[PDB]
């Protein structure tokens, strides 16, 4: 079982940039393939037999190599080519997949579009207190959120998840969500979310009140 | 030159009469080709209906088997030796040679002796095919119509005789293309232009085939269903299998001739010690045809079974070895029966074997033994009898897996190559030589 | 041409689960099926193949009968039987249709996949709460709705809006573990001229618990 | 003399190892080339399209850009031929057929470029001409070229490499190895005297030629009609009758293909200009029709599958037939560098189908399916005209893969060759080498 | 090769029902399929035939959409659409696979068949009555039994004795329709030793009315 | 479209006996077929193309003919040939069918085994009141029942159904059920049933008393 190893496990490139990645084998493989796994979607045969594009695969692509070292190239990368590329071989047995290469795109800045939602009535009728705060389409990914239950910067009960760079636009996203003991909420009256991202010195903030 | 322009503008104009004859010949070689097929059946069957009738008692069974077989074999060799010592052996060389006017076509004789003869040699179930036997009944039927309506010329002769041999191989495997190709590649005069009308040969085969179809439609001879396909990076394994056959092809060619000498002693030409050693082998066939069916009979039965990969590797090796022997015995022993078909069965078994080794020595090729079977099924017909083009187009028509055509050739040709490269010879010519040479010396 | 696998869900350590993969859009027979998995965070690992007739079933250097691949051409369905499950056997199980170019095989078309969670935990359907705005109609042309899904196990759940008909401008965030359950929410920017002038339902799905919760976003009173 | 035979037999099938290793290289070459010609003709027919899509809006501008883009290619075509090898014109087989009998020459240093780029422009423009013979001829010449290079003596190393080459040619042209080998041993060979041609070499040739093709065009066929229905015995007679129809028409078409060669000749009187001009004339008419009514133009393939499926109304068929006879006659009889082999496969297919439909309902009891008679009659013209049923059949077979229909395919094909001979037809390819090999003398 | 057909039933004159044929046992394609129908104890008549590629459909002479034959080569099923159902259409519909030897096609393999009853009469469950020896009888070695099934509609019912096990000496009589209502009886003879000895139960059934009744014959008072 | 006319509409023969039936074409026909239809069973294809026996058809079977008249023949007709044969053609479209020929078995003159039953109580308890009289096993088929309610022949309320030749004894059978009303019944005591057949030079009566 050959062990294929890919060039940069993660790399960044500005569109228009010519982008190349590597896949190497412990033994000598030949006629390898490459799959493209966009975020939240099963891999798709992109290139096969070393250097043949599947059907509908932008000509901007072009694999290559021979023997132990092989490559996948994107002469002039595009924002849509953002995914994770797994090479594979079956010139030996059993077949083996590369560890992948996550291609990441670098683009102009883009500020968050913060949002705040009141711990829904339905969730209340169960004792949950969910103060949701969505800060979408932004870039870089580096961002810091702030929670305020009536002027005071809360910390616990707060969780936030980042979506992966977007396939089309290249912007990321996040959702900070603080959950209370229901009455933990219905006792204080003002909630705020303070997002702070490069695009601005002075934090963007959303708020709502029990009333 | 100036002659050419004349010839060209005159090309493909075969006498209407030569044609209407290839048509009647064909119809006849057809009707007959069938009757021989039906007969051999009826017998192999009775023989069974007789074992089923002595079911309980075993050594009684084994005996009734052997004898019932031996009796047929005897009645076989006999008819030949006592009425046409040429019906013995395959049956093509005496037609091949009859094409070059180096042998005769005594139809009034060989018809009955080859028919009823083999119809008894095969009916008993020996390792012999209706292969050549039908080819020869073929040619003779042509010459017979030739004589009857008395047609002159070398063209009216060679034609009806050559179409007849073809219409013969056609109804034997229900393979018109392979018949036409056998003539134009093996049967026809190998070293000199000949007056053979290919349009006639066709009409012949066509009629011969319609007749067959009229009596045997709704079933094939071989059925292996659409096997898998064959990847390009897989073709080299067929060159290697082609090599294996190529080296073994000549070797088998020796054994088939040598055993002809050797076995000859054991009767010294004596009609009795021959017809006797005849029923000897014949019986050994009935016996094996029961105790171990694969080792005996024509060969078809087990073709599909071997292509499906239903025989363990070992089991294959046995069946191969056991078959080389039994096929050599029955054929080298001048019994009236072909060796063409038994070779189709042999290759099939060898090919499969190769298959299995590959089918797992290379798990990354996603192989399926059955392919190499179809590949090597006409591989012996290549390395030995040396007519790859007819082998391939024969297998094709029978196994209907055109997808495999490339591997089938790379194997077949890969064979003929290694065969020549190792001194093999057209087993059928290597017989007419011996025949023709001895016949004078 | 599509592979839609199902089955795989929650199995307690040591136990076994069967996985299917309904095939449609092609001659399922004639094609060699295969399996592949992605143990969370790690790479893809082949688990074995199977030829059209089943006269071959190679596997990856596994165990005795760890895996047991099998097909049923009559139903156009591929299978996988994993037994004696363990944490190593917890991932997304892909179903693939094999093919080749020059001759060196590859995974031609992959299915969506199915997640197998090996664990003595328990199956909990998801709880969905609408997440409409806090009456601050200062709404720009565009306005972000987005519902919240909490209290389910195992992963994953799938979220669409208006049955994916409302596809553009949707973000669903990766779930996070909640010392027993998982939670995540989705948001959906939209033209204010479209809401509440039209329906807005987030369609939540949890294959494990064969549960479907369609929550119509209710603009708070 | 039998004292000679016994010697020969025991010596049979022993072709010089060197003649072999050459059939192998020749093959590899005729292959690589056979492909390049295929790829090229594509690239062009494509650009031509990429240019109509670029003038979409404006119609008469379109029709113009069509005609000219075509006409320009045709011209560059005829030209190269006339100005550098007046033989590249026409099919391309007769000059090989005859080159086999040492009655014509194999100037490869010339005809290679002129037949390639020539047809690569005559076909690239989309005229009713096949890569059929064109590839056969590129074939033979490639053999003779390797022949000369490594200098091999004997009539055997000559006829062989030259005959394997022609075969490896027809093989990569239709990806049909069997049909290639059969074309030689049935048509190309010296049809009136024993010859020193090594069939084991020819094979190795075809084999290599075919591997090469496969290496570049696997994952798709040329024709695909899927397993059609079967053909009942009490149905075979309808194929004898269809075979008759082709047989009578086969010769007639043979006249038109020769006659039109004379007639069209006037319209330029051998003058390189009025020729190359009338060339671009026809060439253009092709681009135009290739757009306004695609069926009537181009090689023929495209519409084969479409006609077998029964997607053309009866009427539509009749049109396409008539319109094709004409356009095929024009492009071929006009000495443009391109085969007429393929265009005949397309013609039969259309006639066969037509026949089909009439039967398909004149006998509702037979449960007929037009598509069968299409596959039957697809190599029927190659039978009644060029007169090589055996190669036609084995060609169709490999392409349409419906062996079940083999019996009707023959009863038709042979039924044709029969009625053709019975009506004076002649090997259209020989009827050409005749006129040619003649005029050389006639011009004395 | 087995041919199962369904869809037969009761219909309002004027209505329009659809019959299906489920083919098990053979490459459904390559084949032709056709419907033949046999009126209540009368000759067989050919409704129509339909090939594989569904590109050829022929029907016995009858008003345009009098019949719509169709086939789904993806379920290997054959359908028959009957419209403006009359009284003639009250018959037994058979589906069969077409095949030949020479080319003079025959109806190769038939199928069980499904009944189409065309009436304005309403479905009605059967009243099953026991037929047992009485007041002036004379128990001779062999004894005759049977039960009565009157008042049902439509067809059919299915009577069996001792759940099948007693399939010998059993006489079931064809039903008679008097005044738009069916009635039938079935007698069974057995050794007057095994009864009233053992229990002789008669199992009537009428799918129509979802009526299952196993009347157990017992000695009269 | 041709009209196949099967010659004998019916007939009877004894096991071990040669039988011939026909098929007359309204016009020319070719290679007709014959199907055997076992009472209550889906048609089985027998002979085909005028003669060929279908893989399983008993060898005693053959038949043929031609031009415009064919036939089915059984040399030594066994028992297992109880049914109806339909000659079908399709040499000329549309295919048609003969009215069939019924192959009934000829046998010993069994006499009617009459069994009369009194109205079941249940039925009687809902105004119902039928009196089933069975006439099991007999030959030939010419049996005639009759009802008398106190010396009075009664023909209304009667329902007769005959069964097909018994596939195990070749005898027939027929059940006549006489339906009345409780009111109508409760006012008559003698209820006789009389079978009149060949086998008996006089009535095979049977009856009960409401007493």
């Amino acid at each position: 079982d050959i062990v294929l190893t890919q060039s940069p496990a993660i790399m960044s490139a500005a569109p228009g940039d010519k982008v190349t990645m590597t896949c190497s084998a412990s033994s000598s493989v030949s006629y390898i393939h490459w799959y493209q796994q966009k975020s939240g979607t099963s891999p798709k045969r992109w290139i096969y037999d070393t250097s043949k594009l599947t059907s509908g695969v932008p000509v901007r692509f072009s694999g290559s190599g021979s023997g132990t070292s092989y490559s996948l190239t994107i002469n002039t990368m595009e924002a849509e080519d953002a995914a994770t590329y797994y090479c594979q071989q079956w010139s030996s047995h059993p077949q083996t997949f590369g560890g992948g290469t996550k291609l990441e795109i670098l683009r102009a800045d883009a500020a968050p579009t913060v949002s705040i939602f009141p711990p829904s009535s339905e969730q209340l009728t169960s004792g949950g207190a969910s103060v949701v705060c969505f800060l979408n389409n932004f870039y870089p990914k580096d961002i810091n959120v702030k929670w305020k239950i009536d002027g005071s910067e809360r910390q616990n009960g707060v969780l936030n998840s980042w979506t992966d760079q977007d396939s089309k636009d290249s912007t990321y996203s996040m959702s900070s969500t603080l959950t209370l003991t229901k009455d933990e909420y219905e006792r204080h009256n003002s909630y705020t979310c303070e997002a702070t991202h490069k695009t601005s010195t002075s934090p963007i903030v959303k708020s709502f009140n029990r009333a | 030159r100036r002659q050419l322009i004349r010839q060209l503008l005159e090309r493909d104009k075969t006498p209407l009469a030569i044609l209407f004859m290839a048509a009647v010949v064909g119809t006849l070689v057809g009707l007959a080709a069938v009757a021989f097929d039906k007969g051999v059946a009826w017998l192999q069957n009775q023989r069974m209906g007789a074992l089923v009738h002595t079911a309980d008692n075993y050594p009684l069974l084994l005996t009734v088997a052997f004898l019932c077989s031996a009796v047929l074999a005897m009645f076989g060799y006999f008819l030949v030796r006592k009425y046409a010592p040429e019906a013995g052996g395959s049956g093509i060389p005496e037609i091949e040679g009859a094409l070059e006017d180096q042998r005769p076509v005594r139809w009034w004789r060989v018809l009955p002796v080859k028919f009823f003869g083999g119809l008894g040699t095969l009916g008993g179930g020996m390792v012999l095919g209706r292969a050549g036997p039908t080819v020869q009944i073929g040619g003779n039927i042509g010459r017979m119509v030739l004589d009857i309506f008395r047609l002159k010329g070398d063209e009216a002769r060679h034609t009806l005789l050559a179409t007849g041999a073809a219409a013969g191989l056609a109804a034997a495997f229900n393979a018109p293309l392979a018949g036409i190709l056998f003539i134009i590649e093996e049967m026809r005069p190998q070293f000199r232009y000949t007056l053979i009308s290919i349009k006639a040969v066709f009409i012949g085969v066509i009629m011969s085939t319609i007749m067959y179809r009229i009596f045997n439609h709704e079933v094939a001879l071989i059925d292996v269903g659409k096997l898998s396909d064959a990847p390009l990076n897989t073709l080299w394994l067929y060159l290697i299998l082609g090599i294996i056959f190529g080296i073994f092809g000549p070797i088998f060619n020796k054994w088939v001739l040598g055993m002809q000498d050797l076995l000859h002693r054991v009767h010294g030409g004596n009609i009795t010690k021959w017809v006797l050693m005849g029923g000897a082998i014949g019986g050994l066939c009935g016996l094996l045809g029961f105790v171990a069916p694969a080792t005996s009979g024509g060969g078809f039965n087990l073709i599909p079974i071997a292509t499906a990969g239903n025989f363990s590797m070992g089991m294959l090796v046995f069946i191969f070895v056991a078959r080389v022997i039994t096929t050599l015995l029955c054929f080298s022993s001048g019994a009236p029966g072909g060796i063409f078909a038994p070779m189709l069965a042999l290759g099939t078994v060898l090919g499969t074997a190769f298959g299995m080794v590959a089918v797992e020595l290379f798990p990354q090729y996603h192989l399926e033994a059955g392919t190499f079977a179809i590949a090597g099924m006409g591989a012996l017909l290549a390395a030995s009898i040396r007519a790859p083009l007819t082998g391939i187009i024969l297998v094709l028509e029978m196994t209907d897996n055109y997808q495999l055509i490339l591997p089938m050739i790379i194997t077949g040709l890969g064979a003929t190559l290694l065969a020549q490269f190792t001194g093999g010879k057209p087993l059928y010519s290597a017989i007419l030589a011996r025949t023709l040479a001895k016949q004078e010396a | 041409v599509r592979l839609l696998e199902s089955g795989g869900g929650l199995v307690q350590p040591g136990g076994s689960l069967k996985l299917s993969c309904a095939a449609s859009g092609f001659d399922y027979s004639r094609y060699w099926m295969s399996w592949v998995r992605q143990a969370p965070g790690k790479g893809l690992k082949w688990i074995g193949e199977i030829n059209p007739v089943s006269s071959t079933i190679n596997y990856t250097p596994s165990l005795k009968d760890k895996f047991i691949i099998s097909r049923d051409n009559a139903k156009d369905t591929l299978y996988l039987q994993i037994s004696k499950v363990r944490s190593e056997d917890t991932a997304l199980y892909y179903c693939a249709r094999l093919y080749y170019g020059y001759g060196y095989w590859y995974f031609d078309v992959w299915g969506a996949g199915t997640t197998v969670t090996v664990s003595s935990a328990k199956t909990t359907p998801p709880s969905v709460y609408p997440l409409a705005p806090g009456s601050a109609a200062a709404a720009a042309s565009m306005v972000t709705l987005g519902c919240l899904v909490k209290g389910y196990f195992p992963e994953p759940v799938t979220v669409t809006w208006n049955s994916g008909s409302l596809a553009a401008g949707v973000h669903t965030f990766p779930a996070v573990l909640q010392a027993a359950l998982y939670t995540l929410s989705s948001s959906v920017t939209v033209p204010s001229s479209s809401w509440p002038s039209e329906t807005v339902t987030c369609n939540v799905a949890h294959p494990a618990s064969s549960t479907k919760v369609d929550k119509k976003i209710v603009p708070r009173a």
